[PDB]
């Protein structure tokens, strides 16, 4: 039977009005409905490694130039712990976008959660 | 040409029924004053700092002029001030009262009082060893004092009665039971409103005066026609004395409930048509739960109504357009007010809390209820501006006090209902008295165009004279 | 230049006898509200959906303010509630009353009183072996209770009674008659307006206050000259408190009928010339059946007068331009409205049916009656516009909550009669909150216009701000 | 645990043959394994607000340059039920994607029968 | 009145240092932790239609110029039944990404697990 | 029973020696077998409206171009008795037609009779 | 205050497929469910008078630029007593249309059978 659908893991961020990545931009996420921008506001943000490491990171995530999150130059899954509030900021500095409230669940690692559930 | 836009008062419109109803701001009062091509401005309300450490969750509170102290009731605890002076059981709402040497409080069908030398007593019929009148002391709905007598409605059956001059712990000897009469039934609360005894019931409010009889078994009061309501009230708690007289909340025994002033034989309606349609969304069930109190400080007269969902702010001294209304809420996603039963005491206002055992001051320097930011909302009535192409965003703000140069999101609608993207624009900043909040390049407007101006802060925040370039 | 055509009243000519008519809105409520350019729109009513099903039409109904519940005659069955408490006999209108210990119905020339124990009983005199008065107890006509006594009216001669104190089902034991006096004849209906026995002849209304005699055989009212109208009521149920006083419409006695509002001494009318008109289409019957009541909802006043062709609804909270009436109706063909006898409980407006064994709850977010799509109608008013050659004819409309893309029927009139062409317009869309209704190339103006805009819907209408472009 | 995974909001929509977004393109969810274009087979579709009420929408959803659900030229946030089909055309109504099931599309396929069997 | 984002559930894949599609790429499905372009490495891959039937086809992948999957020039959806990694090649043969575990688990063995262990 | 025929309302006049309308033609409608031009011999004629009233008009009614009755260059709906004459006349005063009695033109002559018989 | 439509009551035959009289056409009159071209099928015609008188005529009935019947120049009502069926030619030969059964029932001999039965 069919388990596993072959899909793309990177999300791609681009620009509200055109057909653009935001390149090098930033991404700030923080409490639901606030101003992530606040360090205040903001919640802890993780990279998830090829094992699982989860090893915290400063808020600022840097788009590349592609649309995609990096860290230290490397590609990287970036996770966290509840719905969240995102601000995504062009290279310049202004504001590309302003979502209140996002909650997506991450599709992986599904044993685990079936261990502890189960 | 520049156009400039009220934020007292918004308006759009209802999804469920697109109706026209009124955007009410968050948060925010009106100040009715001449500030700069404004006559007028909008400060945030008041936030809430911690004081002292209760029982449980507020029940009641009184000044006691006798004392001159505020007493409140707080989980199973009755305190002067700070310290706890009684035990009072029951779970909700009570009613207070007070004189010479008590406090009264209404309470499980009892009107209990704790006396100041330490004792507490309970309201019941005289000895039969005495030779005096013995009645049909039910159950207890509403208390109040008048010329050194409680007066206390019985529950649900149309009746009150008033305690003895030389021991209030019983009724009157000959004459103690007196009924509203002029009513199938109702007697839903009771008070005091100048020198007479005052029966809410459901479709009327009588009136009661000493008589000034001697003699005994004759009636000490007697019910005054002329000055009759043909109104009633929702809920025992759905009443305050707000200006010079009783504000209410109407039952539906007369129609659907709206808010009242007691005028001279009449009420006056001062809800509109918004918050009678909010009143409406609430069974009768729900709206006799309701609470309503008066605050009163810098020439803000407000009358404040508790709803299970809804907390009501209605402002008398900026009511010169029509009822001024607003909203208080907790949170960022419209929970219910936290803050209930205020009272001046000294030099503060100090408040109970509806969710924690804790008690507030009202600090006026910041904005944030219990060191957690608020939110404050400042929507504008819709226009027709058909190809207006409009600049120049600007709105007056009084910077300076602040701990972080928190944000503005400004929105815009052109339907009434949904709302666009949020624009992230710096309001206040700390030690900066000269900030010129503005936004230069808003968009072109199509047929229909109104904001929202949505601020989340722990600062205080004051704005006015919102103005727009139509080019 | 554009110019702003009014919606809440239209106006035209009967083609009976060429006089000026004004042109009432039908199924639409106008309301006094700043929008944008407009200064108040135009509602459709709400519609009525099915919520229990009776023994019948409905003949009466009260709010019990004894028992908090409503309580309603249809067919042969008393109703508290949904539950059936007793049985009435008898076709039409019934008289409803209520106190403490029952619930009185004026039905077949009797007063029968449904006691809440389960036991029915009928006013009548004290039996012979009692050494109390004997009165000439006739037929009944109409009731109503006060000071917790039934004060009725015998049919035809005048003559009022009440009942005793600590029994209900008999007269008062010394003094129970009363007469109006002030008048040859005339007790057509009897009401209590604040604590005064009204009596509402043909001719005159009267007015009684307690004596507060003590003695045996002593008058306990008496009447109070000063505050009689020189004016009667056509019909026993004629009359309805409205605002604070009672409205009623005029007996032939006195010239030709109108509805009028008491004062203190004297009525002000609230007819216009088109509603003295329609009334003076019906014969003195036809008029004695009509059936007045009273609603209240979204700081709406409305008075509503059920007749055999014509339900008439007059707004007061929209009365600032002069008397604001509209018509009310079922179907697409004039038949008239099948809503009757309206009552808030609860949270929610229950009312009768004139046609068929059921009850209704006026929901909010349509406009079908009982799943049947309603027709609306706004006319605007005639004006010389000579070679004006107008176009642009544009309409606001509340869009969104439909369950069809339901349209308008545009047409307009040159003579004040006959109208002409009908264009079909989308007025409406689901979910869909902006769609500018219009019309571009409207026709050129020879010496006069005027438009009718009728609409055919299940969901609410909303339409304000009129306008047309006359170049 | 971060169950939470930063991912992109706002959607990006692009056509089927060319890296290009579907400007002014067409998109009708309806029932699974269904045509969502006869407006027999729709569900409902409601724009989320910042203040979290929930407005239902005119059916087909207007796709702009970037590729994203726009309203009246402003970027919004559409939510339905997890179980619907999605039918996506050009501006020249030419059918650019189709799909009958988007729960079949997640990643993992395993958890619906392992939260569905134990 | 929902409780998901209508969001594209079609994969794209896209250059991870610039913001373009992988046009005339290739995709290497194999085992768990390995290099999936040897074919000896490779696991079998099926191609899953509207109404549900999967028809196994040859391992390479073909992205279009779209940046999707495309069998006999139609938009095709890939399935395993195994837990796979996954290369992602350009068309000038150098790699694009690698994701060595996409869900961090094999459902195929964790199935045969929890249905003792559960 | 399918009684109601969908037949053309708006009945059309046309010239009597050319296919053309009676454009600005006037109409008269009296008693059977009269001359209806003399008013001593009309009969009340009726417009029909929306609202279901019926408004006695003049006796002439105008033609327009498209072989119509019209009131004030609008398209009405005239009504009168069953047994009437008319007479139909040009624009320039020349007789276009009579009919003595409109009733005997029904296609079935013989209903009168069955009626009136059994 | 009316029961019927004010209509034209003069029949006008018009082309089946274009908007335009039968100019100079024929008309023939004959059995019921039979062809009337042939004059062993046709029944005798008659024109009707406004005072009511009979004249029998030739069975062609002209068609004139109008697309009226008429005999000598004039408009004349054309009757019959048995049903009949109809065929319209027009100048061309080319038969325009035809109907089998006008009433769809013959009122000579249902004349006999209602004196009989009812």
């Amino acid at each position: 039977t069919a388990n596993v659908v072959v899909s793309n893991p990177r999300p791609i961020f681009t620009e509200s009005r055109s057909f653009k990545a935001v390149a090098n931009g930033k991404i700030y996420i923080g409490q639901i409905d606030t101003d992530p921008v606040n360090p205040a506001n903001q919640i802890p943000v993780y990279i998830e490694n090829e094992d699982g490491s989860h090893v915290q990171i400063t808020q600022p995530l840097i788009i590349n130039a592609a649309g995609k999150i990096v860290y230290n130059g490397q590609l990287v899954k970036i996770v966290t712990v509840q719905g969240h509030s995102m601000a995504i900021y062009d290279a310049n500095g202004s504001q590309v976008d302003y979502i209140a409230n996002v909650l997506k669940y991450d599709p992986d690692q599904y044993s685990i959660e079936a261990d502890k559930k189960f | 040409p520049i156009q400039q836009l009220p934020m007292m008062k918004g308006m759009g419109k209802d999804f469920k029924n697109a109706d026209y109803i009124d955007y009410l701001p968050v948060n925010m009062l009106a100040t009715p004053k001449e500030i700069l091509n404004s006559s007028g401005y909008l400060r945030s309300f008041p936030g809430i700092t911690k004081r002292y450490d209760m029982n449980g969750v507020s029940r009641g509170v009184e000044y006691n002029t006798a004392q001159n102290a505020v007493y409140r009731v707080c989980g199973g605890k009755l305190y002067k001030g700070e310290s706890e002076v009684g035990d009072v059981a029951g779970s909700g709402r009570v009613s207070m009262a007070h004189g010479r040497t008590s406090q009264a409080v209404g309470v499980n069908g009892q009107l209990v009082e704790y006396r100041y030398d330490g004792t507490v007593k309970t309201v019941s019929n005289w000895p039969a060893d005495s030779g005096f009148t013995q009645y049909e002391l039910g159950s207890v709905r509403d208390i109040t004092r008048l010329r050194g007598r409680y007066a206390w409605s019985k529950d649900g059956t149309d009746s009150w009665f008033i305690t003895d001059l030389e021991d209030e712990s019983h009724p009157d000897r000959y004459s103690a039971q007196y009924r509203a009469e002029s009513q199938p039934d109702g007697i839903i609360g009771i008070g005091t409103w100048r020198d007479f005894i005052v029966c809410f019931g459901s479709s009327t409010i009588e009136y009661f005066s000493l008589t000034g009889a001697t003699t005994a078994g004759a009636a000490l009061y007697v019910a005054q026609p002329s000055l009759m309501v043909q109104k009633g009230i929702a809920g025992t708690y759905c009443k305050t004395p707000f200006a010079d007289s009783y504000a209410f909340i109407s039952h539906p025994a007369t129609g659907a409930p709206s808010v009242y002033i007691i005028g001279s034989g009449q009420a006056s309606p001062i809800a509109t048509a918004s918050i009678e349609k909010i009143i409406r969304s609430y069974t009768a069930e729900e709206m006799a739960t309701g609470v309503m109190e008066t605050l009163r400080f810098d020439s803000h007269e407000l009358l404040i109504i508790h709803l299970p969902r809804h907390v009501l702010v209605y402002d008398a001294s900026s009511s010169q357009n029509g009822p001024q209304w607003c909203v208080l809420k907790t949170g960022l996603y419209d929970d219910v007010y936290r803050g209930v039963d205020f009272m001046y005491e000294g030099n503060q206002i100090t408040c109970g809390d509806k969710s924690e055992a804790v008690v507030g001051q009202l600090q006026f320097d910041i904005s944030s209820q219990y060191d957690k930011q608020q939110e404050h909302l400042l929507f504008t009535p819709l226009f027709k501006a058909d190809n207006a192409r409009c600049f120049d965003l600007e709105v007056e703000s009084s910077t300076g006090v602040a701990q972080y140069a928190d944000r503005l999101f400004l929105s815009a609608t052109t339907d009434g209902i949904n709302y666009g993207r949020e624009q992230m624009i710096e309001q206040n900043e700390p030690f900066v008295y000269d900030k010129r909040v503005l936004w230069k390049r808003v968009g072109r407007i199509r047929r229909l165009i109104g904001f929202k101006l949505r601020v989340i802060t722990k600062s205080p925040v004051t704005l006015s004279g919102c103005q727009i370039r139509l080019e």
